[PDB]
């Protein structure tokens, strides 16, 4: 992805021997900017709706003739809009861009009738797996605002067209923007693009309000639909090593109809039930997680006080295979990573927006059976232990059981 | 490079255009031909559909050119 820019915007783009070309916005815009809860959620279903130039109707029938297709998602980084076209159809999909950014006619009947119920379906939807919730109950509890506002719009805070048209107003700006063209001529897309937002705001860089503080806790879910808890370590200082342990640490199965040879996944030997560690970094804080989801409340017990085992039998000694392992597995994970169209937008992104240089798979460090039991020598003897809990709550573990 | 879609409305009235109904145009005749037959089918008893149009109809016309003999017809 060379790197550049064009009228203010950073501009990333790869050349490629496809016939097919992912277009992406990204926008410092994601939940941990939002103003108002779920603002930023509201945003991102607010794009291609009604512009000034071209309605969302006119919008969907023309993307329909070229056979493009849209993907629009939120994170608590950014908003991201992605469109997958033929390479050839490129300055359509920039003008629409620019449409979206420049003119959007934020109108109350559509945030009324198809903003909105489509942002409470896509939470219904996310909230059916009970992992899911635990999780985004777990950033609550760790950061309480920030990281820790909800990603999605909730029913009880409902986001007005004010809310959304003033958090528009400064996302919508060269400062908060970056375009990242996969399978796109790199010098073409610099001069679309640089005739294409030369007349967007230039604006200023959103940012949290407050600085990011970490809190240790529990919450406790109550649902009928599933089962499931997380167990999670904030982290003050995040650094590369917690992607090793997490990969380690495991939990998913490498192989059909088997459990694993991760820690993790051997944990749940004669259980119905699933576990996954997975590491957030967010540039100024980390979040360790430890994600079991099952039908039995009883097993989910079970494995909680197995997996929280696991992690300090880990901060005793690693064996070199498993430390070799853990290299593979994190390298791998890497790697696809860079692949997916939705998470390599946003690792590109990440350069532009900010500043972090993307680790190419790669480039990918080896981390030495010290360097790893140290690191989860840190999670075993946190001060600050979160554990979100869902489903039938009385029967899943404390975090002062655990 | 694209920069448009390239596309025309055609002309519409109510919701028809004229390549829909140019498909229907021959159904429209089939439909013609069965209201033509079954009219004319109704109406074949009348003296004058006979007179007209059935009696004229090569070969089969015969048919309907019946005379009763005047000594077997009191009017
Ligand atoms: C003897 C009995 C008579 C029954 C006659 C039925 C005639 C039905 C014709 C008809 O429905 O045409 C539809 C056609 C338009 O097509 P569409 O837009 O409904 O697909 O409509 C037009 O083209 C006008």
């Amino acid at each position: 992805f060379s790197t550049a820019e064009a009228a203010g915007v950073k501009v990333a783009a790869q050349d490629g021997q496809s016939p097919i070309s992912d277009l992406s916005v990204v926008l410092r815009g994601g939940s941990r900017y939002a103003t108002v809860p779920g603002v930023s959620h509201i945003l991102e279903k607010f794009a291609f709706q009604n512009t000034v130039p071209k309605s969302a109707l006119r919008f969907v029938r023309e993307l329909e003739l070229f056979g493009g297709k849209l993907y629009t998602h939120t994170t608590r980084e950014h908003i991201v809009l992605r469109t997958q076209f033929l390479k050839q159809d490129l300055p359509y999909f920039v003008d629409a861009f620019a449409n979206v950014l420049k003119e959007t006619k934020f109108q109350q009947f559509e945030l009324t009738e198809r903003v909105a119920p489509v942002a409470e379906l896509d939470l219904l939807k996310r909230e059916s797996d009970p992992a899911f919730t635990a999780l985004e109950a777990a950033h609550e509890v760790a950061f309480r605002t920030g990281l820790g506002n909800s990603v999605y719009a909730q029913g009880y805070s409902p986001v007005t067209l004010e809310d959304v048209k003033e958090f528009a107003r400064q996302v919508y700006a060269k400062q908060n923007v970056a375009v990242v063209g996969n399978n796109v001529v790199p010098a073409d897309l610099q001069q679309l693009v640089g005739t294409a937002f030369a007349d967007l705001q230039e604006g200023s860089k959103v940012t949290q309000a407050g600085t990011t503080t970490l809190h240790g806790g529990e919450a406790r879910v109550r649902t009928s639909t599933g089962n499931a808890l997380t167990i999670a370590l904030p982290i003050a200082e995040p650094k590369p090593v917690y992607h090793a342990l997490a990969s380690f640490l495991g939990g998913p199965a490498s192989m059909p109809w088997s459990v694993g040879a991760s820690p993790l996944a051997q944990a749940t030997v004669g259980t119905h039930t699933s576990v996954k560690a997975t590491y957030h970094n967010y540039g100024d804080a980390g979040l360790f997680a430890i994600t079991i989801k099952g039908d039995s409340p009883a097993e989910i017990s079970q494995v909680a006080h197995k997996a929280v085992q696991a992690l300090k039998d880990t901060g005793a000694e690693v064996t070199e295979e498993q430390a070799a392992r853990a290299y593979a597995k994190s390298k791998f994970a890497a790697a696809e990573a860079f692949e997916n169209p939705d998470s390599s937008a946003s690792v590109i992104g990440m350069e532009l927006l900010s500043g972090v240089s993307r680790i190419a798979p790669e480039n990918v460090q080896k981390f030495t059976p010290a360097e790893l039991s140290e690191a989860a020598a840190q999670l075993s003897a946190s001060a600050k232990p979160v554990v979100a809990a869902v489903g039938q709550v009385h029967a899943l573990p404390f975090a002062d059981e655990l | 490079y694209v920069k448009k879609p390239s596309y025309k409305i055609v002309p519409h009235f109510l919701g028809f255009n004229i390549p829909t109904v140019s498909k229907w145009i021959p159904i429209f005749g089939i439909w013609g031909a069965a209201a033509g037959i079954g009219a004319l089918f109704l109406i074949e008893g009348v003296p004058r559909t006979r007179q007209d149009i059935l009696s004229k109809i090569p070969i089969i016309g015969e048919h309907w050119i019946r005379e009763i003999p005047a000594s077997d017809n009191p009017f």
